[PDB]
C-alpha cells in the first residue's frame, strides 16, 4: 500500500576540513511519490537545496537526491530531515563522515 | 558490453489541486539524459547529459508534442483505473510506465521492456515476446481486452525492435566517451571500536560507474551474508556511484575477514584487508 | 527518443 523512505546523508567525496564539497542527502524505495526533505546546518534548514529529477527502481519505489554545494569544517553539524505520508514525525538522520 | 533505453513516466493525480502531474525521465543505462515535466513553466523536454545537447530542435519540438499526448493519455487511464477499482474521486493515484531495450556489445535488441504500476503494484506488462499482456488482476484485464482489441502491442513491439534500438545506438556513439566508460571502485578499509572486545571493520566502494557492483566480506573465507550491514548503491552527484558494507568484528580478529569487490572496471576483483 | 502508444488509453 505505502512504503517509506530509506535516507542516506553523506558527502560527495570523502570530507576534508576547509575543502569544498557537496552534502547529499538520498531517500529511496518510497511509496508515494510525495516527500519533504530539508537538509540542516546546525539545525537551521539550509536554503536553496537542488534535487534530482523523480525517478524510479524496477520495483516501482522512488528515489531522489538532494543536495548543496559545502565546506566541512570540524564544529558544523549537518543533517537531513525528511517528512513523508509513512512518518507521524519527521525523520532525521545526522551526517556521520564514517557512513 | 550491454546497454539499456529506459523512459520512467510518473502520473500523479491530487483531486483538488488541478490535473495530474505527468513526468518523465530517459535514461541510458545509469545516465540520465532527458526529462519533461507537464508543472514545468513552460513543460518542453529538456537535456540533462552533455552528450544529448547537439540534438537539434526538431528533436525537442517532436519530443515534446510525444510527451504532451502522453500526459493527456495518462490522465485518461487515470479516470478509467478509479473506476476499475470503484474508487472515489476525492484520493490521489498513481500511474508509473517504465519501457525501453536492452542490447548487446553489437547492437542486437536483447530484450524489449514496456509495463505499468498502479499506486505502486505492478498492473500491466508486455511479455518477453513483445506480443502479447500479462495483468495482474480483474481490472487490468480491462485494459488487457482493450488493448488486444485495438491490437497495442504491435506498436509497442514496432518501437521496441526498431526506433527504440537505432536510438540507442545513436545515444551509445554520441556519448561514447562517458557511456562506454566504466570507472572503477577507489576503495578502502576503516576500523572503529565499538567497546573493549569489538570494532567495525567498514569496506568502501567510492566514484564507480555503472552502479551495478558486489561488495561483501568474508572470514575465514566464508562469506557473512546475514552478519553485513550493506547500504544501498548510491549517487554522488558527479555520475558516479557509492556503497559501502560493514561488519562488527571481535578485536584482535581483523586480519581473518576480508572484503571483495568485483565491478565491471576493474581488471580483476579486489581482496581488501584492514591495514592497521 | 521517448514511444508513441496507440492512444487509446488504459
Ligand atoms: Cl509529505
Ligand atoms: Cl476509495
Ligand atoms: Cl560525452
Ligand atoms: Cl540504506
Ligand atoms: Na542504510
Ligand atoms: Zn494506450
Amino acid at each position: 500500500i505505502q512504503r517509506t523512505p530509506k535516507i542516506q546523508v553523506y558527502s560527495r567525496h570523502p570530507a576534508q576540513n576547509g575543502k569544498s564539497n557537496f552534502l547529499n542527502c538520498y531517500v529511496s524505495g518510497f511509496h508515494p511519490s510525495d516527500i519533504e526533505v530539508d537538509l540542516l546546518k546546525n539545525g537551521e534548514r539550509i536554503e536553496a537545496v537542488e534535487h534530482s529529477d523523480l525517478s524510479f527502481s524496477k520495483d516501482w519505489s522512488f528515489y531522489l537526491l538532494y543536495y548543496t554545494e559545502f565546506t566541512p569544517t570540524e564544529k558544523d553539524e549537518y543533517a537531513c530531515r525528511v517528512n513523508h505520508v509513512t512518518l507521524s514525525q519527521p525523520k532525521i538522520v545526522k551526517w556521520d563522515r564514517d557512513m | 558490453g550491454s546497454h539499456s533505453m529506459r523512459y520512467f513516466y510518473t502520473s500523479v493525480s491530487r483531486p483538488g489541486r488541478g490535473e495530474p502531474r505527468f513526468i518523465s525521465v530517459g535514461y541510458v543505462d545509469d545516465t540520465q539524459f532527458v526529462r519533461f515535466d507537464s508543472d514545468a513553466a513552460s513543460p518542453r523536454e529538456e537535456p540533462r547529459a552533455p552528450w544529448i545537447e547537439q540534438e537539434g530542435p526538431e528533436y525537442w519540438d517532436r519530443n515534446t508534442q510525444i510527451y504532451k499526448a502522453q500526459a493527456q493519455t495518462d490522465r485518461e487511464s487515470l479516470r478509467n483505473l478509479r473506476g476499475y477499482y470503484n474508487q472515489s474521486e476525492a484520493g490521489s493515484h498513481t500511474l508509473q510506465s517504465m519501457y525501453g531495450c536492452d542490447v548487446g556489445p553489437d547492437g542486437r535488441l536483447l530484450r524489449g521492456h514496456d509495463q505499468y504500476a498502479y499506486d505502486g503494484k505492478d498492473y500491466i506488462a508486455l511479455n518477453e515476446d513483445l506480443r502479447s499482456w500479462t495483468a495482474a488482476d480483474t481490472a487490468a484485464q480491462i485494459t488487457q481486452r482493450k488493448w488486444e482489441a485495438a491490437r497495442e502491442a504491435e506498436q509497442r513491439r514496432a518501437y521496441l525492435e526498431g526506433e527504440c534500438v537505432e536510438w540507442l545506438r545513436r545515444y551509445l556513439e554520441n556519448g561514447k566517451d562517458k557511456l562506454e566508460r566504466a570507472d572503477p571502485p577507489k576503495t578502502h578499509v576503516t576500523h572503529h571500536p565499538i567497546s573493549d572486545h569489538e570494532a567495525t571493520l567498514r569496506c568502501w566502494a567510492l566514484g564507480f560507474y555503472p552502479a551495478e557492483i558486489t561488495l561483501t566480506w568474508q572470514r575465514d573465507g566464508e562469506d557473512q551474508t546475514q552478519d553485513t550491514e550493506l547500504v544501498e548503491t548510491r549517487p554522488a552527484g558527479d555520475r558516479t556511484f557509492q556503497k559501502w558494507a560493514a561488519v562488527v568484528v571481535p578485536s584482535g580478529e581483523e586480519q581473518r575477514y576480508t572484503c571483495h569487490v568485483q565491478h565491471e572496471g576493474l581488471p580483476k576483483p579486489l581482496t581488501l584487508r584492514w591495514e592497521p | 527518443t521517448p514511444r508513441v502508444t496507440g492512444g487509446g488509453a488504459m
